[PDB]
């Protein structure tokens, strides 16, 4: 499996010089724009979250309604 | 030249037909008497309800929650023990219907399905007291 992702990394064509730095801007887009999406826990109507947390336990004094609230990813 | 204008053809009906279909995405019939809500995920699910007509939202975030602003009957039976403590098994019809206003938190609260819940538990409760209070 890996022969064939090295195969298709190297058949890539060598594009122009600003190729390069296009491809990596994007690719931090991308990064960002995912980092965006699993860093806002996903309730649902009516719900809520406050931090559950694996950083100082659990915090106390935050609260937070249902939609906009951002998660740290995985945490 | 003529190429170019066929293969703009085909390019302005393909956006057409997606744009068509977004729009038809966004919006769920209102049968009259059919007042919906709104379930988002960014919020949740909003304050405001949906009148009995077509309002719009955008997509994957709200599943249209077509409800139903109209009325219904049912029928509680319920084995109570009277005053003189009879095995009366009384079955009360009862009408309801919903409010238009504040259905957002009738969804959230509870979802799409609301009466089986409630309908028993308070009639079995009502029924039990009442007859219990009163002789058969």
């Amino acid at each position: 499996m890996a022969q064939n992702l090295k195969d298709l990394a190297g058949r890539l064509p060598a594009g122009p010089r600003g190729m390069g730095t296009a491809l990596k801007l994007l690719l931090g887009a991308g990064a960002v724009a995912y980092g965006v999406r699993e860093s806002v826990f996903t309730v649902e109507g009516g719900h809520r979250a406050i931090f559950f947390n694996r950083i100082g336990g659990v915090q106390q004094d935050t609260i937070l309604a249902e939609g906009l609230h951002f998660r740290i990813p995985w945490f | 030249m003529a190429a170019k204008v066929f293969e703009s053809i085909g390019k302005f009906g393909l956006a057409l037909a997606v744009a068509g279909g977004v729009v038809n995405s966004a919006l769920y019939n209102v049968d009259a008497g059919h007042r919906a809500v709104i379930f988002d995920r960014f919020r949740g699910v909003q304050d405001i309800v949906v009148g009995e007509g077509t309002h719009f939202l955008i997509p994957w975030v709200q599943k249209p929650i077509i409800f139903d602003c109209r009325s219904r009957p049912r029928n509680v039976p319920v084995i109570t023990g009277s005053k003189d403590l009879q095995n009366v098994n009384i079955t009360l019809r009862i009408l309801f219907r919903p409010v238009a206003s504040q259905l957002p938190r009738i969804f959230t609260s509870i979802g799409e399905d609301y009466d089986e819940r409630v309908l028993p538990s308070i009639t079995t409760e009502i029924l039990k007291s009442v007859v219990a209070r009163f002789d058969a």
